[PDB]
């Protein structure tokens, strides 16, 4: 995705402060609480019946770390999210059957979690840069759908 | 909200569909899978080849449910209760997909009702499919 | 955009049967009838109080023809819509203030009108190929928005 | 549909927003104009510069209407009727833009309510804003 030196610089410095283990865990649990229909892809994950249950579930936490660890990789390849995410795109279409619309919801919940965690430092312009990156990543992941 | 005229328009275009409701339903599904492939992610267990019995039976179920909403347009939440619990608690289809099927349905009615698909009927049908999508979506969370 | 040779010949074959002026006025008029909010840019066209008044307004019809002649000329450059529409994108954003969402709505109302006009000849594969073309057009027109 | 727990969450979250409601409404618009630049096509008459008094006064009107929405959570349609008529027949903002502002308001709330923006509160806040959006676009057609 095309970001300005200022956006890139925003995105990078902020992510240097993200503990992926914890944010991925919060991102994925809030996704499952806020838009429960996404729980369809995680039936074998435990009790996802209350916010508390979803949040403390270790499998949700372990997955969220995987998901944002992969997401972290794309940030370092912000110039070619397509080739970076092409194998996972195919994975999610052909084996996981994930409606790519979920990648957008996750991207928005992630922006929320970054706002909640960083508060005041997650300013309007910072948000803007992250908004283009999650839209970038979602598209890159929906790219091999057919 | 559906106007009194919207209801008359819908009952006139649907009445017209009559016995083809099922063939239209299957044609709309084929149109959605071909135009909007991500909707296939909801049917990994179906044979989605053209003419497949599964698509034809599903299309028939889709139309009957639409025929039922026409018949009970003045009280859809209650007429569609069951389907809305099914879409909300079991199938859990993301709500964006409903706009894609309602568009494909509209295209299928356009293609088949040249005399009846006037501007105002088009408008009323679009609103109706919107309301049908709302009702099916209303128990999601 | 991404069209196979067969999709290109299906789009261009049906398009050769199109009366650009008639469909143009019809697609714009249906746009203004089915999604009344889009009438917001056309207060100077006059009477848009009924469907019959919209469809029959010579000013909608003349706008319809202009819009669809530009789309029509766009189909000759399916390999480069961004370049074909870049200035129009710029106009629509900085001078006309047209929310790109409206291009998406017109592209779907256009597909409906070709299905009404062509009937059985507007088969699912043909729809699919026009759906890619009207999403490509909607994307190239929104590309210069800032 | 808003559950009594959702109303409780919304009231508690909103109740904490208190007199900052305006400042947050302005921050929410700014986030919106910067993240989704298409929404600026509706305010070609405003100075959308950070700090703009026009965005502040408008943020303030948006916030107060949401304060009235909260105060009338079991009677929104009626409480928001003139705002619904205004966006439907004069402003005519495409429905798609109400979700972009609802996302920006949610982000502004997350950034200012570290302790109160729990997962459950985030979910009831989204629901509430989707319901506000539904009411304001209900008279479009
Ligand atoms: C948008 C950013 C996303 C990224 C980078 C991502 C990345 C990943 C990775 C790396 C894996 C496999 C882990 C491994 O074997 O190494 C995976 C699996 C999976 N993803 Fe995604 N994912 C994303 C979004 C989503 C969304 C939003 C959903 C659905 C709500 C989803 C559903 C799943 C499922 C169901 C699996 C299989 C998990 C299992 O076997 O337990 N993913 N994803
Ligand atoms: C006009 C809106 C819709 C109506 C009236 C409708 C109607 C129905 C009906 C009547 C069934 C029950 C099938 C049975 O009992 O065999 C069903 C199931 C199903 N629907 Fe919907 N539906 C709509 C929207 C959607 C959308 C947008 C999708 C996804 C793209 C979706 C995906 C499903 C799935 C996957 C099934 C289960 C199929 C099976 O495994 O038999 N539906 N729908
Ligand atoms: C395929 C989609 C579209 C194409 C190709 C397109 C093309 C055009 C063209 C070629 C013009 C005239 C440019 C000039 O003055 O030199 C124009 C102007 C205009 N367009 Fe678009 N347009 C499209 C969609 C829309 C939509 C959906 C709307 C809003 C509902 C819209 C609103 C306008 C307005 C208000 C003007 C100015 C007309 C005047 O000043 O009389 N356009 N467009
Ligand atoms: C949470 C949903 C919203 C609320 C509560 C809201 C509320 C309001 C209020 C209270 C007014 C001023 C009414 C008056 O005092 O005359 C207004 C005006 C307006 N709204 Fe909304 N609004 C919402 C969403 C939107 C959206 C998403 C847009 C477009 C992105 C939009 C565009 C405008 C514009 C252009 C004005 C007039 C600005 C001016 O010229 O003064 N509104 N809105
Ligand atoms: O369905
Ligand atoms: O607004």
């Amino acid at each position: 995705v095309h970001l300005t030196p200022e956006e890139k610089s925003a995105v990078t410095a902020l992510w240097g402060k993200v503990n992926v283990d914890e944010v991925g865990g919060e991102a994925l649990g809030r996704l499952l609480v806020v838009y429960p229909w996404t729980q369809r892809f995680f039936e074998s994950f435990g009790d996802l019946s209350t916010p508390d249950a979803v949040m403390g579930n270790p499998k949700v936490k372990a997955h969220g770390k995987k998901v944002l660890g992969a997401f972290s990789d794309g940030l370092a390849h912000l110039d070619n999210l397509k080739g970076t995410f092409a194998t996972l795109s195919e994975l999610h279409c052909d084996k996981l059957h994930v409606d790519p619309e979920n990648f957008r919801l996750l991207g928005n919940v992630l922006v929320c979690v970054l706002a909640h965690h960083f508060g005041k430092e997650f300013t309007p312009p910072v948000q803007a840069a992250y908004q283009k990156v999650v839209a970038g990543v979602a598209n890159a992941l929906a790219h091999k759908y057919h | 909200v559906l106007s009194p005229a919207d209801k008359t328009n819908v009952k006139a275009a649907w009445g017209k569909v009559g016995a083809h409701a099922g063939e239209y339903g299957a044609e709309a599904l084929e149109r959605m899978f071909l135009s909007f492939p991500t909707t296939k992610t909801y049917f990994p267990h179906f044979d989605l080849s053209h003419g497949s019995a599964q698509v034809k039976g599903h299309g028939k179920k889709v139309a009957d449910a639409l025929t039922n909403a026409v018949a009970h347009v003045d009280d859809m939440p209650n007429a569609l209760s069951a389907l809305s619990d099914l879409h909300a608690h079991k199938l859990r289809v993301d709500p964006v997909n409903f706009k894609l099927l309602s568009h494909c349905l509209l295209v299928t009615l356009a293609a088949h009702l040249p005399a009846e698909f006037t501007p105002a009927v088009h408008a009323s049908l679009d609103k109706f499919l919107a309301s049908v999508s709302t009702v099916l979506t209303s128990k999601y969370r």
